[PDB]
RNA sequence: UGCU
């Protein structure tokens, strides 16, 4: 029984306190230190004694067991004669296991199913991957690191320590620990090692979950637009001769985080000063139960918009400079890629700035696309040498067309005109267009000549004879390939522009306004409503639900609400407010209703009932009227536009129901009366002995009885929590002293 | 990165610049009590406001001409040395955040500043606590309760204590007595400062001159290298037993066994037969391990090295000198050629059983079918037979160690051909081994059929005639000691195969590739300098023979063949850019063919491959 | 060798391959290392001067040497003082996130540091025991004498623990306490000799040479001293291009594909080694590069302090000689010392410090590859060479772009010029140049084209590996997976090395032919169903990651029945000695102790068939560390944090752990009464 | 006492 265990921990613990007076002097954090004392269990060679110790008389060592017969069918299994230590003493014949293997007691199928967890889904893996047809190839390998197996979850290592404690021992935990922690794949987790901690010891079972949730990448050669997510399979789908095509998709939330980042970079990049407004609503918003900041660090993504959101929250992007279909690293150059601001004085009054990049002095850019694989070197905006390494006949017009517009090589365009300017992508689509049908500018830009070993056809073709060929263009004589060394970190513009630091100043990397990707969904979890931009739903129960979520559980922005609404000032849900009531025509009693209920309860916003009636008074006044009708009295209720969800004024029904013992906004209980924790708590208080006051079993059993004072245990140390009665977080107040400080300093 | 979970981004970004933590005690810590600092400042002005401007304000970590600006502005002048943290407009004075081990027996610092003292639990003294309200009071101990998780988290309690007292040490420091010792064998001091300004002289060098032609290796004079291996090698033969286990296959051979020396040498007396016959009728009746008789003694040198000191001893006569070892030289053998053509010898069997391993996927069966082929183009080989024999007897000589026995084992070399046939190699005789090192060796008397006897090729081996059924054999019988590492590298010598078996995949998958379809029985043309003239010859025979030179290299592996092979790497790679129209240079001093030729002394196959490379052209064009 | 030359099919840099011996026997050591080790101590000396002045270098304490001094037609040990001054400022100016990421290592991961990380080293010289002992022991006794003779606690920090041997090196008597019981008595200068000793020894089984070396270990009171600098030398070096040492295996490939761009008119390709390395590198040359490199930025003295300590220690090294220098009369063998009667060393005979002898010059030992590849490294910084270079710690290639030949000569010479500088020395006899670029080594990697496969250095690792079955499986099936996934074994190699492997593997348990576990196999009706049991192959090509038992139970291969068997947890053959703690997820009782065995009953023990005070103090430490981390959960996923110490701390656990056990109140006493 |  459970009586056992307590029992058996305490002999051990007399027994190492009588077998060992000292080692127990020591500070425990000494452990740290003499955990590695594990001396007596080093050898040498047993790969030389392998053949000799199986053929020993008595190879096998095990502790003294009844259920193997001393002799069976006349072999003797067993020896005893000797017994020096008589514990862990005893010797088995090489037999023993396959004794064992017959004639020996089972197990339940749950254990064997439990056991061989992991195994099995790698074989299952494995017989579920597409075996295509094979591709043999001369093949020029890329050398990235890789996964080296699937993870049930992706989390930023920062967290795993975390979300281990919260999976395996959560009441030695902290409310600060399962802040911390990817809940998600602490629920996975549970879920899949609850029948597995049954078989295997603790570390082992800790080990198991933290290789399920630990990425652990591995440096391999990798083809390129061939990439297996992971090196489970390099060896049978890869290699230097031939590629096994597979039909995999992402199946990974990476393009709705893409999706989501977009969003609140366009919607970021129409306000003043767009840098701390990211900033700001990143720090806001939670995906599922998580902070936006962490979720973006537990996906490192090559996107773009991905990239622009982690480095605004000061981690790093592999985001490499892509144009159309061709990527581009620069090996090395002597400064970064300017920019000049062209303005085109076509006509007078209707006059465009399109500015372009350029290289000034000299540079070597690696570039690939598709099977297409090599790098170029450029002085200013002159090409010196082109290496390519492609398969033969194949038509290099994209790849070399993208080299051009990188490097801002051919001058047609760019500088020039070759037709009015009007707009980036327009001007952009036109110098492709034109190039694609008159593609001379490369030759004559390069240079021909009669020499038959030169590959590169005047048709921008890969080894076609032809009598002539494009001067100094030859095949790539030896593997290249990019490689950073020294940690690169990334520098975020105002204008939300992510650079690299160069040597000499700054090398852009991404540039939203020229970034194209059509809107997607968002991910699942996202909620928007403590951030400034609500809108970004699509869906007016969740825009509706985000802001009364917004403006009940606060009482400083249902202030704002009502006073924005009230005097018709700008406020961050305006479109929010339009998009959801209907056009009508009881703006003004609205309004009237806002005056009298403000002037006969000035305390108003301390009753969340109150704040309800006052949010859908606020949210009718700031709604699109009509001019010609004339204004009716407010009703009790309205519906949604374009739906039919009912909002109630008194909260009886619809989308928001205030009972007696909590209220229910969109289907969920925002606000309990007693048992809730809406401000937040604390922490006040680490000690090495039980405060006065309750202690709670885990971190969130004492968030669900929602004490005034609770205590937890983490290494011998209490934390009591007790409630959070400021009316403001850290972070804005920080914010307030930070802006307050630079705004004395501007004069 | 380093900032610390609980600290603001934009507070850590902040503290970056505003003291030289390098040069201060704990500077990570004395950065974190900064942003502790001024977080704290940050929560005390949590948006107060005061006739329409805010309550408080913050002169940490602002620059000094906004801070005396504003400072003249309210009629307040502070020095330089010490600066209140913040000011509070209502109750009009400067006040300072202060971090206090102790929060008794605490009394003001400076007179011209408040001070709003707090403890690591977040706590704060009498006077601060009035001052302050309840809602910052609530927000500070919090912070502070958050950074004192973080401290105890990390193990950093003492380095916080530290820092927030006050004063520390330095974290290492040296003493007198031991600079003094350090200083003993240098001629600066701890922290040198040489006099001398930095510069870079100019040094007269050198001309890289040009490899215009390829290195010859030396060729070394002397008598030709007798087969100092193991076994015998190509000279191989076996006696096809009827079928039976081992010991049947034993009684067979000794009933009916002549024995009669044909050629003795006086490394190896012919009295020793003895010793093989007695193993022989041990092993016949199922007893492999036998009592010592009176020739094992001369047969495993048993004792032998008392008789040497002693003689050594009564011998020893003059000065004292110095070692002065020295290596016989030897030219390369007529037999290393011989050995090289009959290793390509047709068998009848293959000689190569290795069980396929499953096959799943269409990869599965393509490298399981180059495997095949591999198999089947050098396994009917009279260097895979040799290969087998080598294997089997290493492993099952290599099985009796381990032990200290004084008696003689019996450790046959028999293989099985694909009808039941025993076949009888040798046997190997293992004597008393009290063996304890890695490197020590162990008494031999290795017995096997010779094919054919050679004097000069086999100087050591006393040759005997075994007459069994109306045939003639004949029988190696040399004496040798061999330790315990090298028979267990030799007992896995199956795996000499797969660098043929590497250079016949390349070639095979290179052809697929190129033209983008596997064919699996490509045979193409290898054009190479077989007598100093560049002439075609097939993938197959090439393979064979590649396995032959590598099982030749493996089973004379010494000093001198490791550091001919690591030295002619360089070499090679030369003759290769030598053939591609590229240009070599090298150093003023550079001689690549020296480090080569320290290395051919008397090793036979070291010697053919520096004949080898000397034959084909050294020039090219 | 002209077989391994082809000329139509594939070029000789595919053949390279062949000229490997391995699968053969290793070379090894037989006799007394005096002779190597006295080379080794009197060749820094014979490199100092042109001519060789062995009597007149054996006075000169740090080797500096002027530029007209400098050998350029040999080696040239020492190096131009202002000349590292320069080159680590160059070094300094350039490369500024390197030492932005050093100025990160010293303030923030430096403090953290453990000692435990020198617990991590192999045999190391024990200056207690005069002996060489694995590195925990001498770790854990080092502590206790320091312990005991500074009469404090040394903290788990690393500066802590260099503070502490500091401190003991400022005693005049030092005494070391330990059960056996014995006491060891030390004077400064005996510990100061004991900790300046490096323990010379053979190096066996090592390939490629044909001469047999020494190799060296120093003592505990100094590799803490040295982990620092190479901690630190590392972070400098996996933020700089021109460094090849902190990267290994297919990364050390893509950093060297990221510099093989050949544009120019004449690019050549430079690849070569350094003679005399680890001899001709002065350690005030890594003083004084170390020292820029603090001082440039903004470092206290401390840190500068503790950094040059462990070269100046190395100024002061003590070589430990072998068992004496061979003589003979007649046929006789006698060993005997340096000083004894005359040899070829006799110059050396003043630097004889008991059976020690002393070398100012030199490294004598590779102890500093990092700190020698910066100092490589900082020569590189000059205005003449413009092409990249990499460096680990002697073997370098270089890549030339230059527009004329003359150029790149001139390139070249300076390159050998400013190595010569800091005392490192191309080796003439092994720098080849090849003036058009494509083909090169650097170590032991050949690239043409691509950087081809080299198989014969993964057929070492073909052996099984004698642990068990299932274990020894698993390694050698994941070693050829890795080796066909880094390119040194295709499919046909990769196969063929598994059906070698997998017969091999068999033949090593008793599973083919008829052996006893075979006999007692066929007389007992029990068929194989495994690889190591004698049934046919699972595993394929393919499925060389998949275990193999996963793999039969997929495939059928293996029944449901047989399973419940194998995989029993609480089989005799693979049962513990002792309980063992398991997680219990979302349980009343969290925790449950209970006697466990591991699941495959083919993974037994193989008996291994035959300082001991210290080895019963590993076994209570062994002791204490189980019940942590049975009463400690937590500990197993973070750092030991708890306040106290372990009697206190386990105490208040197990209380804890018991007033939630949730059973009757004087149960609870019942169990708390019992407690020590 | 049995590896092709």
């Amino acid at each position: 029984e459970s009586e056992c265990t307590l029992r058996a921990l305490v002999e051990e613990y007399n027994g190492a306190c009588k077998e060992a007076p000292k080692e127990m002097s020591k500070q425990f954090t000494d452990y740290n230190t003499f955990k590695r004392y594990t001396t007596s269990k080093k050898d040498h060679a047993p790969q030389m004694r392998l053949v000799y110790s199986v053929r020993k008389p008595w190879p096998i060592s095990m502790t003294p067991s009844k259920e193997i017969p001393l002799v069976f069918n006349g072999t003797k299994l067993k020896d005893t004669i000797l017994d020096l230590g008589e514990s862990k003493r005893t010797r088995a014949n090489i037999v023993v296991p396959d004794y064992w293997s017959k004639y020996g007691s089972q197990t339940s199928l749950e254990v064997v199913n439990a056991i061989l967890y992991a195994e099995d889904l790698k074989v299952q893996r494995f017989f579920s991957t597409e075996w295509g047809e094979i591709r043999y190839g001369r093949m020029l390998p890329f050398r990235k690191p890789v996964q080296a197996c699937p993870t049930i979850e992706e989390v930023n290592p920062a967290s795993i320590p975390h979300t281990l404690l919260q999976v395996f021992c959560p009441q030695y935990t902290t409310l600060d620990s399962k802040r911390k922690a990817h809940m998600g794949a602490v629920e996975k987790l549970k879920r899949v090692m609850e029948p597995i901690c049954k078989v295997q010891t603790q570390e082992s079972a800790v080990h198991i979950a933290r290789s399920l949730i630990d990425s652990n990448k591995k440096w391999l050669p990798t083809v390129v637009d061939h990439t297996p997510r992971t090196a489970e399979m390099a060896h049978f789908l890869c290699s230097k001769y031939h590629y096994v095509h597979t039909n995999t998709q992402d199946l990974s939330d990476t393009r709705s985080i893409d999706n989501l980042c977009g969003e609140l970079v366009k919607r970021s990049l129409k306000c003043r000063c767009p840098k701390e407004t990211l900033v700001a609503n990143l720090d806001k918003i939670t995906i599922q139960g998580r902070p936006m900041r962490e979720v973006l660090a537990d996906h490192d993504g090559e996107l773009p918009y991905l990239g622009i959101c982690r480095v605004a929250m000061g981690l790093s992007t592999h985001h490499t400079m892509k144009i159309r279909s061709t990527k581009f690293s620069i090996l090395n150059s002597d400064h970064p890629r300017i920019e000049v601001k062209k303005v085109f004085s076509l006509s007078p009054d209707v006059q465009v700035t399109i500015p372009y990049r350029r290289f000034k002095g000299k540079a070597k850019v690696y570039f690939q696309n598709d099977q297409i694989q090599g790098y170029f070197s450029c002085t200013d905006r002159q090409i010196d040498e082109i290496k390519i390494s492609a398969p033969k006949n194949a038509p290099l017009l994209e790849p070399l067309l993208d080299i051009c517009y990188y490097g801002s090589f051919i001058e047609p365009g760019f500088e020039q005109t070759f037709g009015y300017p009007a707009g980036k992508r327009e001007f952009v689509d036109s110098f492709f267009m034109h190039h694609s049908k008159d593609h001379k500018a490369f030759l004559i830009h390069m240079g021909l000549d009669k020499d038959l070993s030169l590959p590169l056809s005047p048709e921008l073709n890969w080894k076609e004879p032809a009598l002539s060929k494009v001067c100094r263009v030859t095949e790539l004589d030896s593997t290249v390939q990019p490689y950073t060394s020294a940690t690169r970190e990334f520098v975020l513009g105002e204008t939300l522009n992510v650079y690299t630091q160069h040597e000499n100043g700054l090398e852009l990397l991404i540039c939203p306004t020229e970034i194209r990707s059509t809107r997607g969904p968002l991910p699942p979890g996202t909620n928007l409503s403590g951030s400034e931009f609500i809108d970004i739903y699509q869906d007016p129960f969740s825009r509706a639900k985000s802001l009364l979520k917004s403006t009940i559980l606060h009482a400083e922005r249902c202030k704002e609400f009502v006073g924005n609404m009230l005097e018709e000032y700008q406020d961050p849900a305006e479109t929010t407010v339009q998009s959801l009531v209907p056009i009508n025509t009881w703006g003004k009693s609205a309004k009237r209703k806002l005056q009298e209920e403000i002037t006969s309860d000035p305390d108003w916003h301390q009753c969340p009932r109150k704040r309800a009636k006052m949010s859908y008074l606020a949210i009718i006044a700031g709604s699109i009227q009509d001019r010609d009708k004339k204004q009716t009295n407010v009703p009790r209720a309205f519906m949604l536009r374009g739906s039919q969800i009912e909002y109630d004024m008194k909260a009886t029904r619809g989308l928001v129901v205030d009972t007696t013992n909590r209220i229910i906004v969109g289907g969920e209980t925002v606000l309990r009366e007693g048992k809730g924790g809406p401000e937040g708590y604390v922490q006040t208080g680490v000690f090495e002995e039980q405060p006065r006051c309750y202690l709670v079993d885990t971190p969130d059993h004492g968030l669900s009885m929602g004490l005034s004072r609770f205590c937890v245990h983490s290494q011998g140390r209490y934390f009591q929590y007790e409630k959070k009665i400021s009316i403001w977080e850290e972070t804005d107040n920080i914010k307030a002293t930070i802006d307050s400080q630079r705004d004395l300093k501007r004069r | 990165t380093d900032r610390p979970d609980h600290i603001d981004s934009r507070v850590w970004e902040l503290s970056e610049t505003q003291e030289d933590w390098i040069t201060q005690v704990h500077g990570h810590v004395r950065r974190v009590v900064e942003c502790w600092k001024y977080t704290i400042c940050c929560l005390i002005s949590n948006m107060h406001t005061h006739r329409g401007a805010p309550q408080y304000d913050v002169f940490k970590w602002q620059d000094r001409s906004t801070i005396e600006w504003i400072c003249s502005k309210k009629k307040v002048q502070y020095p330089e040395r010490d600066t209140p943290d913040l000011y509070d407009n209502e109750r009009a004075v400067a006040y300072k955040v202060l971090l206090v081990s102790d929060l008794s027996d605490h009394s003001p610092t400076s007179g011209i500043y408040h001070d709003l003292a707090f403890n690591l639990e977040g706590e704060a003294e009498e006077s601060c606590a009035l001052v302050l309200r309840g809602s910052q009071l609530q927000d500070i101990k919090g912070f502070l309760c958050r950074a004192l998780e973080w401290v105890v988290s990390n193990n950093l309690t003492q380095e916080v204590v530290e820092t927030i007292s006050g004063e520390a040490k330095l974290q290492f420091s040296v003493g007198t007595t031991f600079r003094t010792l350090l200083k003993r064998d240098t001629d600066w001091d701890v922290i040198p400062t040489p006099r001398v300004e930095p510069n870079v002289p100019r040094i007269e060098g050198r001309r890289w001159t040009q490899m215009k032609k390829l290195p010859l290796l030396k060729e070394k004079e002397g008598p030709p290298s007798p087969w100092r291996a193991l076994l015998l090698g190509a000279d191989s033969e076996y006696i096809v037993c009827p079928p039976g286990t081992d010991q049947e296959a034993i009684s067979w051979i000794h009933s009916q066994s002549e024995i009669e020396c044909i050629r003795e040498s006086k490394s190896t007396p012919a009295s020793v037969i003895t010793c093989l016959t007695s193993s022989l009728q041990s092993f016949a009746e199922g007893n492999p391990v036998r009592s010592r008789i009176h020739e094992d003694i001369i047969a495993f040198g048993i004792n032998k090295k008392q008789e040497k000191k002693q003689s050594a001893s009564s011998s020893a006569s003059g000065e004292w000198k110095r070692a002065e070892y020295q290596v016989e030289e030897m030219s390369l053998p007529p037999w290393v050629e011989e050995e090289m053509v009959l290793l390509r010898s047709d068998q009848e069997d293959n000689w190569i059983e290795l069980e396929k391993n499953a096959i799943y996927t269409e990869v599965d069966g393509v490298a399981e079918g180059l495997v095949d082929k591999y198999i089947e183009i050098v396994g009917r080989t009279k260097v895979a037979s040799v290969i087998e024999k080598w294997q089997i007897a290493a492993t099952r000589t290599f099985s009796q160690l381990h032990t200290d026995r004084s008696r003689i084992t019996a450790c046959p070399i028999i293989t099985r051909d694909p009808s039941g046939n025993c076949q009888f190699w040798g046997m190997v005789l293992l004597g008393p081994h009290h063996v304890k090192r890695d490197t020590d060796n162990a008494p031999l008397l290795i017995a096997e059929i010779m094919g054919e006897d050679t004097e000069e090729k086999y100087p050591k081996h006393s040759v005997f005639s075994l007459k069994v059924e109306e045939k003639q054999f004949l029988l190696s019988l040399k004496i040798t000691s061999f330790s315990r590492n090298k028979l267990y590298t030799f007992s896995n010598i199956r795996r000499v195969l797969i660098q043929p078996a590497s250079i016949y995949s390349q070639v095979v998958l290179s052809r697929a590739a190129e033209n983008n379809s596997l064919n699996l029985e490509v045979n193409p043309e290898i054009q190479l300098y077989l007598e100093g003239a560049q002439r075609g010859m097939t993938l197959y025979q090439w393979v064979r023979m590649i396995l032959c030179l590598e099982f030749l290299m493996a089973i004379y592996n010494n000093p001198q063949m490791e550091g001919f092979l690591a030295n002619m790497r360089r070499l090679h790679m030369s003759r290769h850019a030598m053939m591609e129209r590229r240009q070599v240079f090298l150093p003023f001093g550079s001689r690549p063919e020296d480090k080569v030729n320290e290395c051919i002394i008397n090793n036979p196959i070291v010697a053919y491959l520096a004949k080898g490379w000397n034959s084909m052209p050294n020039v090219y064009y | 060798m002209n077989l391994f030359t082809p000329l139509s099919e594939i070029n000789p840099t595919t053949t390279q391959e062949l000229l490997y011996a391995y699968t053969g026997p290793a070379p090894v050591a037989y006799g007394t290392r005096t002779r190597a080790v006295l080379e080794n101590i009197i060749r820094p000396y014979q490199y100092f001067y042109k001519e060789p002045n062995v009597q007149r270098a054996l006075d000169i304490k740090t080797g500096c040497k002027e530029p007209e001094d400098i050998n350029v037609e040999g080696p040239s040990s020492g190096f131009h003082t202002a000349s590292v001054l320069k080159l680590a400022d160059n070094f300094f100016r350039k490369y500024r996130p390197a030492m932005e990421k050093l100025k990160y290592w010293i303030l923030v991961k430096l403090p953290k540091l453990k000692y435990a990380e020198l617990s991590k080293g192999r045999q190391t010289y024990s200056f207690i025991h005069k002996r060489n002992l694995p590195a925990p022991i001498a770790l854990e006794e080092t502590v206790e004498f320091l312990e005991q003779n500074l009469r404090r606690k040394i903290g788990p920090t690393l500066l802590s623990y260099c503070q502490a041997i500091a401190d003991v090196m400022e005693l005049d008597e030092t005494t070391y306490e330990g059960a056996r019981t014995y006491t060891i008595k030390f004077s400064r200068e005996e510990l100061w000799d004991q900790m300046r000793t490096l323990n010379t020894m053979w190096k066996h089984l090592e390939r490629g040479r044909l001469n047999r070396r020494t190799i060296a270990t120093p003592s505990m009171l100094i590799r803490g001293f040295v982990k620092i600098v190479e901690d630190a030398a590392k972070e400098i070096l996996e933020n700089v291009p021109t460094s090849g040492v902190p990267v290994g295996g297919e990364e050390k490939l893509a950093k060297l594909a990221s510099k093989q761009t050949f544009h120019t008119a004449v690019t050549g390709e430079l690849s070569g080694d350094q003679e005399k390395f680890n001899e001709c590198l002065d350690p005030d040359a890594m003083r004084l590069m170390w020292t820029v490199f603090l001082r440039k930025l903004g470092c206290p003295d401390w840190i500068m302090e503790l950094f040059n300590i462990p070269f100046m220690v190395f100024k002061s090294k003590l070589a430990d000689m072998g068992e004496g220098l061979v003589y003979t009369k007649g046929k006789l063998t006698d060993r005997k010392p340096l000083g004894e009667m005359p040899s070829e060393f006799d110059d050396l005979v003043r630097n004889v410090v008991g059976n020690s002898i002393s070398c100012r010059l030199g490294m004598f030992m590779g102890m500093y590859n990092l700190t020698s590849t910066l100092l490589a490294l900082i020569s590189i910084e000059r205005e003449e060479l413009t092409g990249s270079h990499v460096e680990s710690s002697d073997d370098f290639i270089h890549f030339f772009n230059c527009k004329t030949h003359e150029e790149m000569f001139k390139q070249a010479e300076t390159l050998r010029l400013t190595l010569k500088l800091v005392g490192i020395n191309m080796s003439p006899s092994k720098c080849i140049l090849i003036s058009p670029a494509g083909i090169g080594e650097f170590n032991s990697k050949f690239h043409h084209r691509d950087f081809v496969g080299n198989v014969a250095t993964e057929l070492p690792a073909l052996v099984p590996n004698g642990t068990n079955p299932m274990t020894d499986l698993a390694m050698g099936l994941n070693v050829i997976k890795h080796s066909v996934n880094t390119g040194q074994m295709n499919l046909c190699t990769g196969a063929l090395a598994m059906r070698i492997f997998n017969h091999a593997y068999k033949y090593a348990y008793m599973a083919l032919g008829v052996t006893r576990r075979t006999r007692f196999m066929e007389e007992n009706a029990i068929t194989p169903l495994l690889t190591n049991q004698g049934a046919s192959p699972v595993h394929s090509f393919s499925t060389m990651h998949l275990d193999e038992v996963a793999l039969r139970r997929h495939l059928g291969l293996l029944d449901e029945e047989t399973l419940r068997r194998i995989l029993n947890p609480n089989n005799p053959v693979t049962q513990k000695g002792d309980p063992s703690m398991f997680f219990r997820i979302e349980n009343k009782m969290p925790q449950i102790m209970e006697d466990y065995s591991v699941p495959s009953c083919f993974k037994y023990t193989l008996s291994r068939n035959r300082h001991k005070a210290l080895l019963n103090k590993e076994e209570r430490y062994q002791r204490v560390t189980s019940i942590i981390n049975k009463l400690f959960p937590e500990v197993l996923i973070q750092e030991a944090s708890a306040p106290g110490t372990v009697r206190e701390s386990l105490k208040r656990r197990l209380e804890l752990v018991v007033e939630r056990s949730d059973l009757d109140e004087e149960r609870k006493k019942r169990i708390l009464s019992r407690i020590f």
